[PDB]
């Protein structure tokens, strides 16, 4: 991904070849779009948004009063 | 307990993915705990995550795409 | 050297009282400011709660030590005047006790310490008046910007545009020029479900929380009506003494029913003779307030009846309407009633709220009623309490005119001048004036800590430009740095800081004056 994001923003490319994920059945790197592994955007955006609000609520605790 | 209520918020919105959300919030606390040992105040640690989240949503916009590769080839047949 | 030894050690009590009281404010310092950290509290019942409210922490803390319980009354007296900022008043006292602890380590008796804080507080308020920027109640634009920017820290920012002038004009009715103590209880906030936040009205007369007669014959509206407060209870006859009712016949059961309806009718007739069109029955959970048979009798008389009137409303209705509570039916007279131009039941999307207009009384004084609407129940709840804070901010300007840009700016102006005034003092006091001015710096120091900013860098940079610029140098969280707090619309009225120093002087006084604690049964 780091090598594919070098020529991508420059709007000049030889070959892009981005979006390579993990194939755990064969144990090799393949394109997930061609492999068929897709998740809706609403799942990933709300995941980072919910995980952050839960992490903030923990970082906001400097004191705990236990009866 | 916040993580337990986090699974309730995840089930009432998307309905799936509670496994990955907990792992994210767990590592973020471990990274933020090392920032406390770095003499970084947690308020900026909170704001530093919110600023990165605003760009992360914008970065997904260049990631996400509509339905593609259904003509001339089939990527859906690998799912079935 | 060698001095008075004091074999008996009462100082251990005063030292323990200060340490126990400073431990209270230490956890309060984390919740200071909008970026302040939340605090975890497990109630004695076992419930786990979280919030940044300083007054809520002290309320749910379940404090045991009595000296630490005094800080609750300080935050309560701070809420009675300012209504907001109860976190800063606890932190201010915590540092004065820490500074007084160093004064005790120097061999200074706490009576001189307490008396030195008196001259320190009385002069600091005079210093606070020197930096006061005076405003006027005739200018509504400054009052709207004060209420609008103060509500930007609350969940609803956008609707404060229409909420600010409604909160201003509601207080301007009680803001009449010459007044000393202006009570906010004269403004009644009534929340009802339905509608949106954009819908809010300031009624010219009292508005109740209850509906009208649900049973058969309910008028629901009356024009040109007389209103009164009935502390009596309309019920079939039930003598507390020994009674006997013997029914041997089928017709005797009807005689009992007609006798109970005749007793209810005689009570309804005495009300009709006085020509009281609208009746308000005090809420009584012991027995039934007004029987359904009596409601049908008052329905034929065209008398509107509203029951379940709380005692909180009774004290409010007797003020605006100018009426008087009536204990019994024999004490029911026209002189104790009211006069109302219109009494109707307003139904907006299943609301059915009852309002009263046209007081038309000589006892009529600045009493205001405001109706609050909203979709969710959590809206009309927090939105109401959010307006009470706006009612208090303007109340501060009415009691003590003028406002000052906050963010640590007024605390540095006081600490800087007291540093120069300390050189003009004499004796033991001159050392206390230096410790008193240094204890005031805790407020701008804690704001820089809770915001993530560098402690030393911000406090020194503020005091650096404070030697040239005067009141415009403070902490700004919106800019994430040190800039002008007046252009950032951070404004703290003078009465908030006036009462904070006054309550801090009496608190620390009442603490150091306690040299011992004895169990007395």
């Amino acid at each position: 991904h780091a090598a594919s994001q070098m020529a991508k923003p420059e709007d000049v490319k030889r070959r892009s070849y981005r979006n390579y994920g993990l194939d755990l059945i064969r144990g090799k790197i393949v394109d997930e779009i061609h492999a068929g592994v897709l998740e809706p955007t609403i799942s990933k955006v709300k995941s980072l948004k919910s995980a952050l609000e839960a992490c903030v609520a923990i970082l906001r605790i400097d004191t705990m009063i236990t009866v | 307990k916040i993580l337990v209520e986090l699974a309730q918020q995840q089930d009432r919105e998307i309905g799936d993915g509670t496994t990955s959300v907990v792992i994210i919030a767990s590592e973020l606390l471990k990274r933020a705990n090392e920032l406390v040992k770095n003499k970084i105040h947690p308020t900026t640690i909170i704001t530093g995550f919110r600023v990165a989240l605003r760009e992360a949503i914008r970065f997904i916009n260049e990631v996400l795409s509509t339905s593609v590769d259904t003509l001339g080839k089939e990527t859906l047949i690998n799912i079935a | 050297n060698a001095t008075f030894k004091n074999k008996e050690k009462p100082q251990e009590v005063r030292k323990a009282n200060i340490i126990a009281a400073r431990s209270v404010a230490d956890a309060i310092r984390t919740s200071l400011g909008p970026k302040g950290m939340d605090k975890m509290i497990k109630t004695s019942r076992g419930e786990i709660i979280i919030s940044n409210d300083g007054h809520t922490i002290l309320k749910q803390m379940a404090i045991l030590h009595p000296v630490a319980r005094m800080l609750v009354e300080v935050s309560a007296a701070q809420d009675s005047e300012a209504g907001d900022g109860t976190t800063s008043v606890v932190i201010l006292t915590g540092a004065l006790l820490g500074a007084a602890e160093r004064l005790l380590n120097k061999g200074i008796h706490p009576t001189i310490i307490a008396d030195s804080f008196q001259s320190a507080a009385k002069r600091s308020v005079d210093i606070l008046l020197e930096m006061c920027h005076k405003v006027s109640l005739s200018d509504r634009e400054q009052l709207v910007r004060a209420a609008s920017t103060s509500l930007s820290s609350k969940i609803v920012s956008q609707y404060s545009s229409f909420l600010a002038p409604l909160a201003v004009d509601s207080v301007l009715k009680i803001s009449d020029e010459n007044s000393k103590n202006v009570d906010l209880n004269d403004i009644r906030l009534v929340k009802k479900v339905g509608g949106t936040i954009d819908d809010t009205e300031m009624i010219d007369g009292v508005v109740l929380t209850q509906t009208a007669i649900k049973s058969a014959g309910g008028p629901t509206r009356k024009e040109k009506a007389k209103i009164g407060l009935i502390q009596f209870q309309i019920s079939p006859p039930k003598p507390d003494t020994e009674n006997n009712i013997i029914v041997n016949d089928y017709r005797q059961m009807d005689k009992i029913l007609k006798e109970e309806r005749a007793y209810l009718l005689n009570i309804c007739k005495k009300i009709k003779k006085a020509k009281c069109n609208v009746l308000l029955i005090q809420k009584s959970i012991l027995r039934d307030a007004v029987n359904d048979l009596a409601l049908h009798f008052l329905s034929k008389l065209n008398i509107m009846v509203v029951k379940d009137i709380e005692r909180e409303e009774i004290e409010f209705l007797s003020k605006g309407l100018g009426c008087k509570p009536i204990a019994d039916i024999e004490l029911f007279t026209e002189d104790r009633l009211g006069s109302a131009d219109l009494v109707e039941e307003i139904d907006s999307d299943g609301s059915k709220i009852v309002r009263v207009t046209g007081i038309r009384n000589n006892n009529a004084r600045p009493t205001v009623s405001v109706v609050i609407r909203g979709a969710n129940n959590m809206i009309i709840d927090e939105t109401e309490r959010s307006l009470h804070d706006a009612l208090c901010v303007i109340r501060c300007l009415v009691k003590e005119r003028g406002l000052i840009a906050g963010g640590g700016a007024p605390e540095i102006e006081i600490s800087r001048r007291l540093s120069k005034e300390a050189r003009s003092m004499e004796g033991v006091q001159a050392f206390i004036w230096q410790e008193f001015a240094s204890a005031l710096e805790v407020i701008p120091t804690t704001l820089a800590e809770n915001a993530g900013l560098n402690s030393i860098k911000v406090v020194t940079e503020l005091r650096s430009k404070h030697e040239n610029g005067e009141l415009n140098d403070g902490i700004s969280v919106r800019r994430s740095g040190t800039t002008n707090t007046y252009e950032e619309h951070i404004l703290q009225p003078v009465l908030v800081s006036t009462s904070a120093i006054t309550l801090a002087s009496e608190c620390v006084k009442s603490i150091l004056r306690i040299d011992d604690i004895a169990f007395s049964r």
